């Protein structure tokens, strides 16, 4: 959460939301309606696919190792045999909770970083025909159809052409 | 030569504690672990617990949770098996029975008791078997309400042999047995004679001798 | 983490040998009830907590060593050499070890007492001239009693050198009573010798000689022995603990430490949760 | 985990057995003669023990197993159990010897003593009926009483070869005396016309 | 003294967490018991280790000792024996008739024997002779023998070993 963009200012989760991760509720003249940014989605998820096999490619083969469990006491070479065992053991547990700590804050971190960059993607579409209210959500200036929306969605949202009408919209 | 031999034959009172051991011969107390399964008299077998020789790790049924205890003297090949706070219904034969998993697994998921011993008799019960007539031929006795099922019924010890049945004991909602011997009679000499059944309870050490 | 396993061994891909009531030792030995492991080759040797000796008491001075390299040969191919023992009596048995009906000893182990009134100084040799190592697996006899010691051994005190080029390994066998195992207070102690290739073994002794009857032909791989009473099973996996097979899809394990195969790494956390999603803020 | 399983198998010696168990989820076959430590009879469902007769022999399909015994002798009567922890409910299995007879049925009144113990207990008796088989209907003013009667069977005769019971149910003091007449309704398989004998006080 | 692998003894010892000795009835006969020296002066006279029992000859015969205990209780036990290296040989024929004699401590799984020998050593406390430390560990159900013919130090009983979080620390805070 270093951008305040998930549980900052977007403040809810859509449960009604199924079709992706990141999407768009748009409320017109028409009515309201609902849809999924794949290109975001697909981006996250990519990036979380992996992930691990990044970093620990697989499982290395080990065949014939030195005894772990012994029976009686025979002193030196036992003791040398658990210590070496017993730091192999804790060092590798440290390992894997660093790298699990590490890998879910920057999951977190990524998912958010998407969540923004989305937000930010559609006001930069929207140039002075929006305005941003502060709860992740766009109040456009004009009339805007289901055409309109789903332009904005595609990324080809054409603001020239509505910009003297939101204009007069917003400054009087 | 594989054999395991138990412990003798105890008489608690409700409420105390009672120790069943095992020694083992033939093998390694170590090598298997070891079963302890229950048979109260005439009711089938019923797993009571496990224990892991080698590391000591237990299991038992949730029924004899914190009050049995299972643990293995090593050095005398023998395994001690202890129930505190006995009650009436843990009259049972307590058997103990190999099985072979110590590492790596718990035994008794996957290998069967193959090695059994001869059981202990623990009886935690006492109670006297009521003796009533039975006449209308036949005639016979009804022994009713005792709890440690060996009873034997005779007639004069001597004088019926044939024509005398023994109905098995049969249990009751009351966790008490009984069971009924009749034999059949001459019609005419069920008038001019009765016969004398003595009923005898080892356990509630009662000796009763009753008429028709 | 995986924390779970399914408590049986999986027999594929790695060829798993279980040992019936057998130790790697016992079967290498050659004891009676480990006949069916002669010639025997492994992946991994399962060894069972129920395993037991039914031969004559033996001990083996650095016993672990010996089963470590015997288990990473992987094989237990025994090729006969004609080693020739003149003036003594060769395939010597007993009692304790019953082969049939009858007495008898470990089969890869012959037991060499007086001919007649004699024992003479064994020298004898043998030249490896393949290409590969051999293990020798000989043997010296610890008697009971000097009456017993003459009696098998007319010296009153033998000993047994075995030796290579490059190193050599003497015993001095002690008379004395030992605690009674199986009807004897006498003992067998077991030593190796690898000869390596364009090396040649000599074996001299003077009584108290268990002497080999060949070698057995060391290999290199990927062989291991474990301790384990989970029961082999029809399936596939890479990756085997004591406590069974387990899948190798995690990247960590806590079922247990010992581990042989493709096997995850062993670690102390029962759990380790990795987040696939993003932050959770639900409604309301 | 539930086991069950068939019980009370009544054959003769030289025929075929078989026992059947339903692992609810490996299930072991024991047999416990009478007055002895149980026996492990096959583990694995199919594997048999060292020392058991091949007639012995176990089936697994699916999640029921069976126990197949052939040509079953003297020694091989006796309870068997299936265990997989929990074991199955038992299943006797008894001689049978061939001889055809039919039921003698005798009624006793109960006695006054378990009348004031509260717990007045009816029986009635049917000696020498051979298949063993048979059901008695319990019956009380005429009209049938269930889930009271408990059955008891001894079992084969050398000297007659054929099988008595004696069956019981009990009723309260107050019950008891509410009932008119007691009698106990048979019906057997060597016997066709069922067979009434009732009593009552006086 | 001598402790061959006197870095495992230590260790085990430290390991254990305990220095409980059990005293046990052994039964040596035909031998002098309770043997000393005046390098080792318990009060104003001779004495020896507390916990070792120096056995020599018994008139001017030595036999060959055999004796046994058995583990029947449910704890490992740690025996502590010695064998005395004698300086000249006509100490070792004085102190034990036998010219050589040997020490075999056994159990059913494993046996230790040792061949003492007699040689000059350097002048430590006025003493030429060693004794060299040598330790058994009898696991329960176990059965510990001892076979001697001279130069055995003999154990007086047995020390309780334990499991546990006990350690042992070279320090001067
Ligand atoms: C996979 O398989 C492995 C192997 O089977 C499983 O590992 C076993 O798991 C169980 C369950 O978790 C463990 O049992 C638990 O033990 C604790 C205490 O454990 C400590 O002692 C253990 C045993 O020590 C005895 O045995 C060893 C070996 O013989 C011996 O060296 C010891 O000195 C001691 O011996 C004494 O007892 C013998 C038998 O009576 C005598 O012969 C002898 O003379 C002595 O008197 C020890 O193993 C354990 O852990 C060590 O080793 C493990 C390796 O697994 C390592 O990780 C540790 O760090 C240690 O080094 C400890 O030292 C016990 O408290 C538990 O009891 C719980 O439950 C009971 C009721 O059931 C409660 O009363 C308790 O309060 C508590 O709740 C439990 O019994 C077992 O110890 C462990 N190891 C072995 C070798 O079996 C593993 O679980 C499997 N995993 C899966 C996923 O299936
Ligand atoms: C040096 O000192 C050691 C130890 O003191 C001696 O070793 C003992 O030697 C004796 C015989 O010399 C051994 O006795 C034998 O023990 C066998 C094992 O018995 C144990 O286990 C059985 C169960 O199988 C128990 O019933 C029994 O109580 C023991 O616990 C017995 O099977 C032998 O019995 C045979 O001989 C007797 C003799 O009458 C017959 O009655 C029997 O039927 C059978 O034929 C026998 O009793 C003893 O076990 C040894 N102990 C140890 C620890 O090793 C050395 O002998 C001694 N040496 C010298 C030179 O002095
Ligand atoms: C094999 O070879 C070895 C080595 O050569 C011999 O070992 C030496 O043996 C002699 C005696 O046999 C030892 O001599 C004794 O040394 C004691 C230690 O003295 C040292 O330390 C003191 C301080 O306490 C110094 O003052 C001294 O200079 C030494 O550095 C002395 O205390 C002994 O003195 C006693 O005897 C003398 C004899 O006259 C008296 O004057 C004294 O008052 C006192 O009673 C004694 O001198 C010597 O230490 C040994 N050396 C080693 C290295 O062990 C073996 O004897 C030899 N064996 C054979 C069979 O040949
Ligand atoms: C979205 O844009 C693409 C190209 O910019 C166009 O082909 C498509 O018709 C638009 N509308 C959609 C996909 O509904
Ligand atoms: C073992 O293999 C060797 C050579 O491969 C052969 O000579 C010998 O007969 C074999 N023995 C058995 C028991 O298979
Ligand atoms: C040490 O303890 C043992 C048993 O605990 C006892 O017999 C002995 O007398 C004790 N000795 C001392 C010096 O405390």
């Amino acid at each position: 959460g270093l951008f305040g963009a998930i549980a900052g200012f977007i403040e809810n989760g859509w449960e009604g939301m199924i079709d992706g991760w990141y999407g768009f509720r748009h409320q017109n003249s028409e009515g309201t309606g609902q849809a999924a940014d794949l290109k975001s989605t697909q981006a996250a998820i990519d990036q979380i696919n992996g992930k691990l096999n990044r970093v620990i490619e697989k499982t290395n083969e080990k065949f014939h190792q030195i005894e772990k469990e012994f029976s009686e006491v025979e002193g030196r070479i036992q003791d040398l045999e658990k210590y070496v065992e017993d730091t192999k053991i804790d060092l590798w547990s440290y390992n894997a909770e660093l790298l699990v700590a590490l890998e879910n804050q920057h999951t977190i971190d990524l998912t958010d970083s998407e969540m923004n960059k989305l937000f930010e993607k559609t006001r930069r579409q929207l140039r002075e025909n929006a305005e941003d209210m502060g709860n992740g959500c766009f109040k456009i200036y004009h009339k805007c159809d289901n055409a309109c929306i789903e332009s904005i969605r595609n990324g080809t949202y054409d603001h020239d052409v509505y910009r003297d009408e939101a204009l007069n919209n917003r400054f009087q | 030569q594989v054999q395991l031999v138990q412990s003798g034959a105890e008489v608690k009172k409700p409420g105390a504690s009672v120790t069943v051991s095992c020694q083992v011969s033939g093998y390694t107390l170590t090598s298997y672990g070891l079963s302890w399964v229950r048979q109260a008299p005439g009711q089938g077998l019923e797993w009571v617990g496990w224990i892991n020789t080698y590391d000591g790790q237990t299991k038992y049924v949730k029924k004899f949770q914190g009050r049995v205890t299972m643990t293995t003297h090593t050095g005398t090949n023998t395994a001690y098996m202890e129930m505190k706070s006995l009650r009436s219904d843990d009259t049972a034969v307590y058997y103990c029975a190999r099985v072979e998993g110590v590492r790596g697994v718990m035994g008794f998921h996957y290998y069967p008791m193959d090695v059994w011993g001869q059981g202990t008799m623990v009886t935690v019960s006492s109670k006297g078997p009521s003796v009533f007539p039975l006449a209308p031929a036949a005639l016979g006795c009804l022994v009713k309400d005792y709890f440690p099922e060996p009873v034997t019924v005779s007639w004069n010890s001597g004088a019926l042999t044939s024509g005398v049945h023994t109905f098995p004991a049969v249990l009751q909602s009351s966790g008490l047995y009984s069971l009924s011997s009749v034999v059949t009679v001459p019609s005419s000499s069920l008038g001019t004679q009765t016969y004398i059944c003595n009923v005898n309870h080892k356990p509630s050490n009662t000796k009763v001798d009753k008429k028709v | 983490v995986q924390s779970s396993s399914t408590g049986k061994i999986c027999n594929n891909p790695h060829r798993i040998l279980d040992g019936i009531d057998c130790t790697l030792i016992d079967a290498l030995l050659g004891d009676p009830h480990c006949d069916v492991f002669q010639n025997e080759t492994w992946d991994l040797f399962v060894e069972r907590s129920k395993a037991f000796s039914n031969c004559y008491p033996y001990d083996v001075p650095d016993y672990a060593s010996l089963r470590s390299l015997v288990a990473s040969s992987g094989t237990l191919e025994f090729i006969t050499e004609g080693f020739t023992w003149t003036g003594v009596t060769q395939n010597g048995g007993s009692n304790a070890c019953k082969r049939g009906p009858g007495s008898g000893f470990f089969s890869r182990l012959n037991w060499l007492t007086k001919s007649g009134s004699t024992y003479p100084v064994l020298n004898v040799t043998m030249p490896n001239n393949d290409n590969f190592d051999k293990l020798y697996i000989w043997g010296v006899h610890h008697p009971s009693t000097n009456q017993e010691q003459t009696s098998l051994y007319v010296q009153a005190s033998g000993r047994v050198t075995v030796s290579t080029r490059r190193s050599q390994q003497t015993i001095i066998p002690n008379i004395g009573s030992r605690p009674w195992v199986r009807g004897l207070s006498s003992r067998i102690s077991i030593y190796w010798t690898i000869v390596k290739p364009g090396d040649v073994l000599v074996i001299n002794s003077n009584g108290n000689l268990i002497a080999p009857r060949g070698y057995f032909k060391m290999r290199t791989g990927k062989s291991s022995i474990m301790r384990s009473d989970a029961p082999i099973d029809t399936c596939i996996s890479e990756c085997i603990t004591p406590n069974g097979s387990i899948p190798n899809d995690k990247p960590f394990q806590n079922v247990n430490k010992i581990t042989y195969g493709a096997c995850p790494k062993y670690v102390k956390q029962n759990t380790l949760k990795l987040a696939t999603g993003m932050r959770n803020v639900p409604e309301k | 985990s539930v086991l069950t399983q068939p019980p009370s198998v009544s054959g003769a010696p030289g025929q075929r057995v078989t026992i059947s168990c339903t692992g609810s989820s490996a299930v072991h076959w024991y047999q416990q003669l009478p007055g002895t430590a149980p026996k492990l009879l096959i583990s694995g469902n199919s594997n048999r023990p060292s020392g058991v007769p091949d007639r012995f022999s176990g089936s697994k399909s699916g999640t029921s197993a069976s126990l197949a015994i052939t040509g079953l002798q003297a020694e091989d009567e006796a309870d068997y159990y299936c265990q997989s922890s929990v074991f199955g409910g038992g299943t006797k299995l008894t001689v049978l010897g061939r001889t055809v007879a039919a039921p003698s049925v005798f009624i006793f009144p109960p006695s006054d003593e378990q009348l004031k113990s509260g717990t007045a207990s009816v029986v009635c008796l049917l000696n020498n009926f051979y298949p063993r088989e048979a059901k008695v209907q319990w019956k009380v003013d005429n009209a049938l009483q269930s889930g009271n009667s408990q059955e008891s069977v001894t079992e084969q005769d050398s000297k007659d070869s054929t099988y008595s019971l004696s069956s019981t149910l009990t009723l309260s003091k107050a019950d008891y005396e509410k009932h008119k007449v007691y009698a106990c309704e048979v019906t057997h398989q060597g016997l066709s016309s069922p067979v009434t004998k009732s009593f009552n006080r006086g």
